[PDB]
Order: structure tokens, then C-alpha cells, then sequence
């Protein structure tokens, strides 16, 4: 039930350096 | 190469 | 992986290393879709061109690593392999259709900031995301050229390429199984998987609940990294009634 929640991530609420590129192409 | 790993493992 | 960067610490924590137990040297990507199972590429188990059949014994299971080479105490957990399940039906004479395989664990793993499973995807997460342009994340330690070697894990973020580009930039037969992506000449960016990438995980962020599913598994590529070619990756979606199938049996 929790997987694909990063602990250093998405569990803080904190992006990696290049998620918004992934973000972006998804038009 | 590869740094030795604890010999439990092998 | 060719023209990626050095990953974040816990940006990939369903990253798998696939490890040989001698002489010691890095197999092969995979990645932990639960406490107790690991996804990877059929070929970097069986691969008869190569003389390649591992067993069990053969191998172990490095997750929540950074380093390639280094042994980080406290963070990464090494793990022996219980069964190997390969798809019955893994095309190794031609193609590497259906190149998947499943890998369960003698102990469960536990998950900690560095060490934490992926979703698989289900239909509507597929026909969601798996579309022409939509960017991927391939991660590995595998060669940093076609022609050296990474000193801590690396990320590439690649599109997806329509089915037609994939299957007029080789003389192989392309599959359903399958799916291509990377950037085409013209489009002033690069980056590929390469030897030592396969086997590891092909993941997409789902912008509806924020989760990320691994898509594609490296499966393999005309070289790295050259103009008018792109990796090819096995369908997750595709092949999940057998990854539920052997989960279940098991
Ligand atoms: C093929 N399996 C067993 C492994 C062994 C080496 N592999 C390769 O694809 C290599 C290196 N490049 C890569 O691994 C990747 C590049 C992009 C992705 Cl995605 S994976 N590329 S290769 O050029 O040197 C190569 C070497 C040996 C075998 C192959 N393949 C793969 C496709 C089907 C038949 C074949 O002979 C092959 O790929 C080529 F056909 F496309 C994967
Ligand atoms: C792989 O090895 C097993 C024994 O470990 C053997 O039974 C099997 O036939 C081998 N497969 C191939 C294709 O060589
Ligand atoms: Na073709
Ligand atoms: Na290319």
C-alpha cells in the first residue's frame, strides 16, 4: 500500500533535481 | 574492484 | 548509463544490484517491488549466446546502494536468493521477448529512507502514462560509454518513442512486450542505458496520486547511446498476469 513513496522524498514533501522534467512531458 | 563484503554473505 | 548524472542519496530506493558471487562483480540492475521480491531481466540470468544459465547459489542481491563498488555498512542490505522464476516463454534465440524474470529473497528485507519498494503498474496506469513523449527514469551503474565505470549510481530521464520510429530504427522484430524510448537525433538531448544498466528499472512519477511505477525493465539497445537507435524495455504491464501468476504460487 505504500510503495512508490520515496522516505527522502515524497514522504517530506521534498522533489528531486529532475522529477519536474518527468512532470512536464506528461501533456 | 569490488570492496570485500562481510563473509556471511558468501 | 550514458550522458546521466549522479543520483541523489534515496532518489532510486527500489534500486536493485544483481551481484556475482565469484569472482565479485556487478551482474546486473533489477529492483524491489516488495519485502520479499526483486524484478530483473530474464537475459541476465539465462542468456545461452553467452554461455550465461545462473543458479540461486550463484548470486546475490545488493539493495539500497549508492556507491557501485564500495560496501556501505549500516545503509545497503545484502540478500540471498530463495527461487528464480523466468518467463516460460523468454525469446533468448531472437528477440528477448518477454525479458523478465522474478527473484524471491530467503529473508524479507527491511525498508528503511534508502530501501523501499515501486509500484507496478495496473491497465489504467499503463494506458495513462505509456504514451509517445511522455519521459521515463532509467536508472544502473552500467558503463558510462559504448566504448568507463560509474563511481556512484546514475539517472537519465528518457521519453517514450512511437511505436513506428522504435521498430524503423532496427532490423529486429519489436514486439507488444516491448517499448522504445530516448531522444532522436534532432532533438539536441542524449542518454541511454548500457551494459550493466539491464535488468534495472524503467519508472514513471504518476501525476494523479504522486506514486512512481516502473513501467520497463532495461532489456537492450544497438550499442549506447547511438544516433537513430533507442533502448528497448520489456512491457511491465504487459507481463503482469504472469508476475501475479508466480507472486501468487509462491
Ligand atoms: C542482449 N542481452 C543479453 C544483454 C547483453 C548486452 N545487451 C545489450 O543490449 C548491449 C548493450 N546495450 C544495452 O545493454 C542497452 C542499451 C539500451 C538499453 Cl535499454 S540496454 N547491446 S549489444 O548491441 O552489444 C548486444 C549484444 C548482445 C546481444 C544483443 N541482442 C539484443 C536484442 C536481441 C538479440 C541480440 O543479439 C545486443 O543488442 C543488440 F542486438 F541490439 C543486453
Ligand atoms: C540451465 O541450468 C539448469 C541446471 O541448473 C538446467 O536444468 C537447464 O536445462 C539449463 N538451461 C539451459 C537453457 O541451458
Ligand atoms: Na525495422
Ligand atoms: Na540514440
Amino acid at each position: 500500500a505504500d510503495c512508490g513513496l520515496r522516505p527522502l522524498f515524497e514522504k517530506k514533501s521534498l522533489e528531486d533535481k529532475t522529477e519536474r522534467e518527468l512532470l512536464e512531458s506528461y501533456i | 574492484d569490488f570492496e570485500e563484503i562481510p563473509e556471511e554473505y558468501l | 548509463i550514458v550522458e546521466g548524472s549522479d543520483a541523489e542519496i534515496g532518489m532510486s530506493p527500489w534500486q536493485v544490484m544483481l551481484f556475482r558471487k565469484s569472482p565479485q562483480e556487478l551482474l546486473c540492475g533489477a529492483s524491489l517491488i516488495s519485502d520479499r521480491w526483486v524484478l530483473t531481466a530474464a537475459h541476465c540470468l539465462l542468456y545461452p549466446p553467452w554461455d550465461k544459465n545462473f543458479t540461486e547459489n550463484d548470486l546475490l542481491v545488493r539493495i539500497g546502494k549508492h556507491s557501485r563498488t564500495r560496501y556501505e555498512r549500516n545503509i545497503e542490505k545484502i540478500s540471498m536468493l530463495e527461487k528464480i522464476y523466468i518467463h516460460p516463454r523468454y525469446n533468448w534465440r531472437e528477440n528477448l521477448d518477454r525479458d523478465i524474470a522474478l527473484m524471491k529473497l530467503k529473508k524479507p528485507v527491511a525498508f528503511s529512507d534508502y530501501i523501499h519498494p515501486v509500484c507496478l503498474p495496473d491497465r489504467e496506469t499503463a494506458a495513462s502514462l505509456l504514451q509517445a513523449g511522455y519521459k521515463g527514469r532509467v536508472t544502473g551503474w552500467g558503463n558510462l560509454k559504448e566504448t568507463g565505470q560509474p563511481s556512484v549510481l546514475q539517472v537519465v530521464n528518457l521519453p517514450i518513442v512511437e511505436r513506428p520510429v522504435c521498430k524503423d530504427s532496427t532490423r529486429i522484430r519489436i514486439t507488444d512486450n516491448m517499448f522504445c524510448a530516448g531522444y532522436k537525433p534532432d532533438e539536441g538531448k542524449r542518454g541511454d542505458a548500457c551494459e550493466g544498466d539491464s535488468g534495472g528499472p524503467f519508472v514513471m512519477k504518476s501525476p494523479f496520486n504522486n506514486r512512481w511505477y516502473q513501467m520497463g525493465i532495461v532489456s537492450w539497445g544497438e550499442g549506447c547511446d547511438r544516433d537513430g537507435k533507442y533502448g528497448f524495455y520489456t512491457h511491465v504491464f504487459r507481463l503482469k498476469k504472469w508476475i501475479q501468476k508466480v507472486i501468487d504460487q509462491f
